RNA sequence: CCGAGGGUAGGGCCCGUGACUGGGGCGAAGUCGUAACAAGGUAGCUGUACCGGAAGGUGCGGCUGGAU
RNA sequence: GCUAAUCCCCCAUGUGGACCCGCCCCUUGGGGUGUGUCCAAAGGGCUUUGCCCGCUUCCGGAUGGGCCCGCGUCCCAUCAGCUAGUUGGUGGGGUAAUGGCCCACCAAGGCGACGACGGGUAGCCGGUCUGAGAGGAUGGCCGGCCACAGGGGCACUGAGACACGGGCCCCACUCCUACGGGAGGCAGCAGUUAGGAAUCUUCCGCAAUGGGCGCAAGCCUGACGGAGCGACGCCGCUUGGAGGAAGAAGCCCUUCGGGGUGUAAACUCCUGAACCCGGGACGAAACCCCCGACGAGGGGACUGACGGUACCGGGGUAAUAGCGCCGGCCAACUCCGUGCCAGCAGCCGCGGUAAUACGGAGGGCGCGAGCGUUACCCGGAUUCACUGGGCGUAAAGGGCGUGUAGGCGGCCUGGGGCGUCCCAUGUGAAAGACCACGGCUCAACCGUGGGGGAGCGUGGGAUACGCUCAGGCUAGACGG
């Protein structure tokens, strides 16, 4: 594996398209900090440190919409969209003043900064920029 | 300069009465009140559905043909309104209104803007004292638009003031009759005039 | 078909003349001093070196040599002469 | 391509090719007619189009079209040209400007006279 | 201030002079990605104290010769032949890039 | 030498000078060192003159030379009042 | 001493042009056959080789983008 | 062959400065000091025991420059290897000064796929044009820098030049003569000519601003301030305005009943571009004179190319319209004529006897002293795709491995803090642009003010991620 972070976001995105109750990602002290923001901003029901075959994992409990009317009774997503911004191929750095407003306000840009993992809102609050991790809505 | 031609053919194309003459406009000898159909050999032929473009051409031509103004100056104002803060439609309409020849016609000094121009053009008008012969002058709030006294004692101004005793003039305008002098109070809200023009469509014309 | 620039040209020829005349004498003496300083003749070496040194700074007063050129020239004159005299010696005058 | 592939080779700025080489940068070029004749056009048309061979001041010699009904062009006639092909006449990439030099305007034009170099009648 | 760069000595075949290879990173103006670029400087070493593989600092200086505009500042590290290899192999590969 | 003089701006039959410190060898409307005031000979505005008298004295102190018709605009601006 | 340049000699790159010649494009109302599209009347296409007025044919191996 | 000086040289004095040797601080040749040595100078004018302008030597300031470094700056790899002053050293030469800039010698190096070398094109920037932005294109005018002065080389004088209207030499060209000999350098303002699609008056003025010289009066100023010309561009304005037939003639259409041009005209009143007369600038108050003290200050006067123009006041005539288009895109439709002809054409396509597509007419549309065309730039083009594209059959996976450089890389804990982010700070000239106000009667144009950013130098700060160093783990990988 070459991008641990992206893999997680992809594990989540894929798992939500079939409405899994939960899903497992290989653990990391940085993946957690991200997952923390993901839970507080209300994208996921939460997470917990599990083990798979003696190996550390993070189990993520997925959150969806209500049962729906019509031919497609599939509920809406809570995470409609999640994808890497910065990459190993190309590191994306933004100063505070150039931090983008995800979906006119309805979504967040998770960012890694020299003052912890913050959202776009929090970055302007704390007054710092950094590597743009991903955007989610 | 301006259009300077047969003016009733305009209204007949627009499908609306544009009150471009003054007196004759209200008479039943009006072009529209006799023939409400387009000028020329094919005016009575049953019209086919006007293209999306056609609709916006007309509305711009309408608003422009109202003011008897050249397309350049029309364009330039629109642009100035396109850069300037706020609802572009409002600022454009206001700027078109703030023209001296228009203010002169609005305060009732003349029967037609066409006539209102020559009054400005021939020095018969003044602002805050000084004489102005420029139909394009940008009227601001606080401008005292008066008739030059050397032009006060003239028939054509009298006849036209003799109609301005009790005619009410917009919420943005004041007037002192007899003394032949009025004032521009503020920029006309879109509410202040009910011109036969959906000005949103004018913006959309220029966005091509 | 003419100016006072022709006048300005004329002056240059005379100043060139006076310039070349001083600078040659310097080189002639400086080497003369250096000459003696090798086969010292320590007195005669220093004796000439003074006359060269003098002519250097006297040319420096005018448009001949710039201040730093005279200084540059002198620094090289003394250094060569003394070290020439460091073989055998010994400096019979000043100097120094 | 990968981002890396872009850093290495970059993108390729593709140039435009002039359609009027004989002009050599200019808006118009003066020439002299060598041959003045008629040429049959390609399908699906059929006619006798009026065409001139002109040798330019750019050193070039190109074939030029003669617009309008009738003309006063002949050998040695001095002529000015402008751009624009005549699709149906392969090898014709230029039009002769009427009303310039030895090229007179069209007799009896009333509509669109500027494009046919005809003075306004009284 | 007088510009100071850190680089590896890749040649000591000159007398009183060494070649100091300095590297640098920066985001590509259009493409964002962080890219590496390097440049060789000929540096003045009056005592010939520095060896092949020494990671050193150089300061910009008054002209010493042609092409020599830097003097060596200080020894930073000794014995990084692993870097000289990276440099040398690239040069060697050039004999396989010809025709 | 370094000087303080008027560099014409404005337009044709519409003079408008900027008082300024710049090299005598400069072209008049050329690059200057620092602007230290403005001036309108046509007097079309309430204050057709103004001068940073604080600054205009600094350069003067260090060897700047004013033009004659600038000395006027500097005296009137009270730089020469002792 | 170096030196603008001139001169002698031999190289390199480019441009223009040349009897004649190779194919290419368009023109089209000519000539010859009918190779391809249907199982196109010998399934086609293919690399290569040899052959023939011309499309093409055939050998060898390959593909199905082949009908039945 | 005579002669003066602020021309030139000699001695002196040495505040000081210059040099070698020594030494203290400093740290590249910075500052101080001691011995030795070396170095100055010019007088002129008025009101005359006093001023003014000068002159000499030295220190500092300010301003304008030289040189050096980091990063940034187009196309071709069908240019892949380049290099003997070449790379470095020692010692000199040279300069204001560093330097192979130059010489001698010694070493054998220097550069190159991060594109050397070679070829092609281009003066670079502030900015300009376009574009939602990113980006693309561009460098005319105005400002900054460079380079050049018929083609080349060289130095002289000088603070500064290797000097557009200074010098020498070679070349090409042209010219002049008395045929014996000599001269020139408009890429300065005008102007001529050739070239070309094409680009201006052999004008006026030093009154204004700036510049050179002088104590000053003042003199010079094709810089400049203006004028002339050209719709080349932008902007303002004009060819009128009100009234005026169920509607003249003319012409077009027609079902022959009528429909159109069209309130358009005619005609009525009203105004008054042009023009005629009168007055007539802002731009010009300095220098200078007077007193004061030649200063501070106060008081006096001279001068306007534009120009009797603008403009203000009086009189006063209804007074230029053109160009493109009307098949679809794309706004505007009918008749005649032609008959795959003549012709139109940006693309699709029109015309072979019923053409809104050709030519003419009427009518209509769009702009308007302009309208159209050609050429080029950007846009539409998300059609080189960073923003923001693709590769089973549409154009596109290399025939397959192995591997160099390069690119990218698992979990944990530390140190560094390079990337990265924050703050402070300097720079980011002016003009342009953006916002506000103001001056021309408006605008164009122009003045005053305001907001800034990138990017780099500097100091301080942070440590999540990328980096680096260090120590661990076993999920990847490999081995038994
Ligand atoms: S009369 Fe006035 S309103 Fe009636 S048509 Fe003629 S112009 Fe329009
Ligand atoms: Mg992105
Ligand atoms: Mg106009
Ligand atoms: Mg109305
Ligand atoms: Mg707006
Ligand atoms: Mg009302
Ligand atoms: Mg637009
Ligand atoms: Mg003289
Ligand atoms: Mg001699
Ligand atoms: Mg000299
Ligand atoms: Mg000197
Ligand atoms: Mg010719
Ligand atoms: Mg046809
Ligand atoms: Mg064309
Ligand atoms: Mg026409
Ligand atoms: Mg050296
Ligand atoms: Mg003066
Ligand atoms: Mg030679
Ligand atoms: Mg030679
Ligand atoms: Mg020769
Ligand atoms: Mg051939
Ligand atoms: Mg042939
Ligand atoms: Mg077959
Ligand atoms: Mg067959
Ligand atoms: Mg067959
Ligand atoms: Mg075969
Ligand atoms: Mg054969
Ligand atoms: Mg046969
Ligand atoms: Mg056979
Ligand atoms: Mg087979
Ligand atoms: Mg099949
Ligand atoms: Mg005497
Ligand atoms: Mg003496
Ligand atoms: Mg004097
Ligand atoms: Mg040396
Ligand atoms: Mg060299
Ligand atoms: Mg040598
Ligand atoms: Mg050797
Ligand atoms: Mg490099
Ligand atoms: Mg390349
Ligand atoms: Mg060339
Ligand atoms: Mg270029
Ligand atoms: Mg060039
Ligand atoms: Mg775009
Ligand atoms: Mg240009
Ligand atoms: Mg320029
Ligand atoms: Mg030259
Ligand atoms: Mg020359
Ligand atoms: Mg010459
Ligand atoms: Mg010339
Ligand atoms: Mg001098
Ligand atoms: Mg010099
Ligand atoms: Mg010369
Ligand atoms: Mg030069
Ligand atoms: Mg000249
Ligand atoms: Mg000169
Ligand atoms: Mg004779
Ligand atoms: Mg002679
Ligand atoms: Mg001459
Ligand atoms: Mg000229
Ligand atoms: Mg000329
Ligand atoms: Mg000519
Ligand atoms: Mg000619
Ligand atoms: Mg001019
Ligand atoms: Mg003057
Ligand atoms: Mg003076
Ligand atoms: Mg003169
Ligand atoms: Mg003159
Ligand atoms: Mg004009
Ligand atoms: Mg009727
Ligand atoms: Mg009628
Ligand atoms: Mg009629
Ligand atoms: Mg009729
Ligand atoms: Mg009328
Ligand atoms: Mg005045
Ligand atoms: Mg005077
Ligand atoms: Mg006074
Ligand atoms: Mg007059
Ligand atoms: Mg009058
Ligand atoms: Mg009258
Ligand atoms: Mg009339
Ligand atoms: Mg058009
Ligand atoms: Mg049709
Ligand atoms: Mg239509
Ligand atoms: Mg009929
Ligand atoms: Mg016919
Ligand atoms: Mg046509
Ligand atoms: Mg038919
Ligand atoms: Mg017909
Ligand atoms: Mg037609
Ligand atoms: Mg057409
Ligand atoms: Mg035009
Ligand atoms: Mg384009
Ligand atoms: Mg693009
Ligand atoms: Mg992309
Ligand atoms: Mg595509
Ligand atoms: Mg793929
Ligand atoms: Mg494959
Ligand atoms: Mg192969
Ligand atoms: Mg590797
Ligand atoms: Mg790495
Ligand atoms: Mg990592
Ligand atoms: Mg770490
Ligand atoms: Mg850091
Ligand atoms: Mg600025
Ligand atoms: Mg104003
Ligand atoms: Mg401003
Ligand atoms: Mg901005
Ligand atoms: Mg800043
Ligand atoms: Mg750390
Ligand atoms: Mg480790
Ligand atoms: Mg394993
Ligand atoms: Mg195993």
């Amino acid at each position: 594996l070459t991008d641990p972070i992206a893999d997680m976001l992809t594990r989540i995105r894929n798992a939500t398209r079939v409405y899994k109750e939960s899903t497992d990602v290989p653990a990391s002290r940085f993946k957690e900090e991200i997952l923390r923001i993901l839970a507080r901003e209300g994208f996921i029901k939460g997470y917990e440190r599990v083990d798979v075959d003696g190996k550390p994992y993070l189990r993520v409990y997925l959150k969806y919409g209500p049962r729906r009317q019509g031919p497609d009774p599939r509920p809406e997503q809570v995470i409609h969209h999640i994808r890497r911004i910065s990459k190993p191929g190309r590191r994306v750095y933004v100063g505070v003043k150039e931090i983008p407003r995800v979906r006119r306000g309805l979504g967040i840009a998770i960012l890694s900064t020299s003052k912890g993992v913050l959202t776009d809102r929090e970055a302007r609050k704390l007054g710092v920029g950094g590597e743009l991790i991903c955007e989610v809505w | 300069g301006r259009y300077i031609g047969p003016v009733c053919r305009l209204c007949r194309r627009e499908g609306v009465k544009l009150y471009l003459k003054g007196e004759r406009c209200y008479s039943p000898k009006c072009a529209m009140e006799r023939r409400p159909y387009p000028p020329g050999q094919h005016g009575q032929k049953r019209a086919r559905r006007p293209s999306d473009y056609a609709v916006r051409l007309r509305e711009k031509q309408k608003l422009r043909r109202i003011y008897g103004i050249s397309e350049r100056q029309f364009r330039n104002l629109f642009e100035e309104a396109s850069k300037k803060k706020g609802v572009t439609g409002s600022v454009f309409l206001g700027l078109l209104e703030s023209r001296l020849d228009n203010v002169v016609y609005r305060l009732g000094f003349a029967v037609s803007r066409r006539q209102a121009r020559q009054l400005v053009r021939h020095g018969h008008i003044t602002v805050n004292g000084r004489r102005v012969d420029l139909p394009s002058y940008r009227v601001r709030p606080g401008d005292e638009i008066a008739v030059a006294e050397k032009s006060r004692n003239l028939e054509l101004i009298r006849q036209n003031l003799e109609a301005m005793k009790g005619r009410k003039v917009g919420p943005w305008l004041s007037l002192d009759v007899e003394g032949m002098k009025g004032k521009f109070l503020r920029l006309p809200d879109r509410e202040d005039l009910a011109l036969p023009v959906n000005e949103q469509l004018v913006i959309e014309f220029y966005s091509r | 078909r003419n100016l006072s620039a022709l006048k300005r040209h004329r002056q240059s020829l005379k100043r060139r003349l006076r310039n070349k005349a001083k600078k040659s004498a310097i080189k002639t003496l400086s080497k003369k001093a250096i000459q003696l300083a090798q086969e010292g003749k320590a007195e005669e070496a220093l004796k000439i070196m003074r006359k060269a040194e003098s002519l250097i700074d006297k040319a420096a007063k005018g448009s001949t040599l710039h201040k730093n050129a005279a200084a540059r020239r002198k620094s090289r004159l003394m250094r060569k002469v003394r070290q020439l005299l460091e073989a055998a010696g010994a400096p019979l005058i000043g100097g120094g | 391509p990968t981002i890396n592939q872009l850093v290495r080779k970059g993108r390729e700025k593709v140039r435009k090719k002039s359609k009027v080489p004989a002009l050599k940068g200019a808006p118009f070029r003066r020439g002299v007619c060598t041959v003045v004749r008629t040429v049959t056009p390609k399908k699906p048309n059929s006619a006798l189009r009026k065409v001139a061979k002109v040798r330019l001041t750019s050193g070039y010699e190109v074939t030029a079209y003669i617009p309008g009904e009738g003309h006063n062009l002949q050998e040695h006639s001095v002529v000015l040209i402008r751009g624009g092909r005549v699709k149906d006449l392969p090898g014709v990439r230029y039009h002769i400007v009427r009303g310039v030099y030895d090229a007179a305007g069209v007799k009896d034009r009333k509509k669109s006279r500027s494009k046919y170099g005809t003075k306004k009648p009284k | 201030p007088k510009k100071v760069l850190t680089g590896v000595v890749v040649s000591d075949k000159m007398q009183k002079t060494v070649t100091v290879l300095v590297e640098r990173q920066f985001p590509h103006p259009l493409y964002g990605k962080v890219i590496k670029r390097s440049k060789k400087y000929l540096a003045h070493d009056p005592e010939e104290k520095y060896k092949l593989g020494d990671v050193v600092e150089i300061i910009e200086s008054r002209p010493i010769s042609k092409r020599k505009r830097f003097r060596v500042l200080r020894l930073v590290e000794s014995g990084r032949m692993d870097l000289v290899e990276k440099y040398l192999i690239r040069r060697q590969n050039y004999e396989s890039l010809s025709k | 030498m370094v000087k303080i003089r008027l560099a014409r701006f404005g337009s044709k039959h519409n003079p408008h000078y900027r008082i300024v410190v710049t090299d005598a060898r400069r072209k008049r409307d050329g690059k200057y060192i620092e602007k230290i005031g403005y001036y309108d000979p046509r007097k079309t505005t309430p204050d057709w003159l103004k001068v940073d008298v604080e600054r205009a004295r600094y350069w003067l102190s260090v060897g700047a030379q004013p033009t004659d018709t600038a000395r006027r605009l500097l005296r009137q601006a009270g730089v020469f009042r002792q």
